[PDB]
């Protein structure tokens, strides 16, 4: 390669002798910067059950621009929109090099357990979510059973 | 600290450049104090990766 | 690089500090710029032990 | 301890698993910081066959103060005085905390191997040394007989 090539070896390299917990994900085809992640909707989250599918990424200059990553499966979450785009700060502004692609699916995974007060991406969840958990999470598991299982 | 392998993956692991994640570290950060990315990433970087502290100069080490 | 141990032994012992050999180092030196000794051992020293270049300060380490 | 103490310990416990080539040392008694190695004549000097023992005395603030070295044994050799000292220059001006017992009886090996020609402790010696090795090295293996082994 590389470089961005020989750092992408190493973190699927890396991703399989220690996986983060809930998930994995890999090259879809030879194209090492095309990337599909499947995530296993997390215990003790209204997901839990469930599977997700995930696409990501990686720019031409990875690790300095963070990678492209949007849920492909159907989800009901006030940060992720009806579109796939997830709304994380790691995602955006708060990348950093220094953080992989393991770690990003590791706080994908914590958002899902713990969605958003300020970030509301989709409103008309928030509202619902914010002292309505009742209602909320039904809905949430809901579509759990209709798309991601 | 658990027997055969470990830290030697791991040991390497808090020993190698934090992005490139291939040279080993050589760098220390001005004024963050980071020693944790290897003489060719830096350049690439405003911030110190760990804290968001801006890079200001760089200090060599020479481990010799 | 041969099997078992090693380096692990010479891994940390690469990593060590050069005078207690004890404590890990984390001390860059102005000017020198050797990485060499622990926080602990350096003041007692006027000269870099590794080249006798004479120290005028100091750059500690974060390995954060 | 420690502190020379505890560094004095390591030294010993490295000077186990990794012994200099032509020789060992240790504590006499319990008492850490006076010690003795024995050294064992390298091949090819003059000194080949017989054993040599010296004295360590380590001071109280080692390793920032050289190890005081002496042969309790007699020997042949332009830079060792007749009453055991060594001149050799990490003994004295050279001398850094950072090298270790281990590695002062490996330059005092090599010191037996090649003496000096600025260095004369006796200077009796280095002038039959200069031109008259032929010499010099007779009574250098007629007093390894003698005294050494
Ligand atoms: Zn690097
Ligand atoms: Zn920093
Ligand atoms: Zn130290
Ligand atoms: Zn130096």
């Amino acid at each position: 390669g590389s470089m961005a090539l020989k750092r992408i070896h190493k973190e699927l390299n890396d991703l399989a002798r220690d996986p983060p917990a809930q998930c994995s994900a890999g090259p879809v085809g030879d194209d090492m910067f095309h990337w599909q992640a499947t995530i296993m909707g997390p215990n003790d989250s209204p997901y839990q059950g469930g599977v997700f599918f995930l696409t990501i990424h990686f720019p031409t200059d990875y690790p300095f621009k963070p990678p492209k990553v949007a849920f492909t499966t159907r989800i009901y979450h006030p940060n992720i929109n009806s579109n796939g785009s997830i709304c994380l700060d790691i995602l955006r502004s708060q990348w950093s090099p220094a953080l992989t692609i393991s770690k990003v699916l590791l706080s994908i995974c914590s958002l899902l357990c713990d969605p958003n007060p300020d970030d509301p991406l989709v409103p008309e969840i928030a509202r619902i979510y914010k002292t309505d958990r009742e209602k909320y999470n039904r809905i949430a598991r809901e579509w759990t059973q209709k798309y991601a299982m | 600290d658990l027997p055969v392998e470990e830290q030697l993956r791991r040991l390497q692991e808090e020993r190698t450049c934090k992005v490139c994640m291939d040279k080993e570290v050589s760098i220390v950060f001005i004024p963050c104090g980071h020693l944790v990315v290897c003489k060719d990433c830096a350049p690439s970087l405003r911030k110190c990766p760990i804290c968001r502290s801006t890079i200001k100069g760089t200090v060599r080490t020479f481990l010799s």
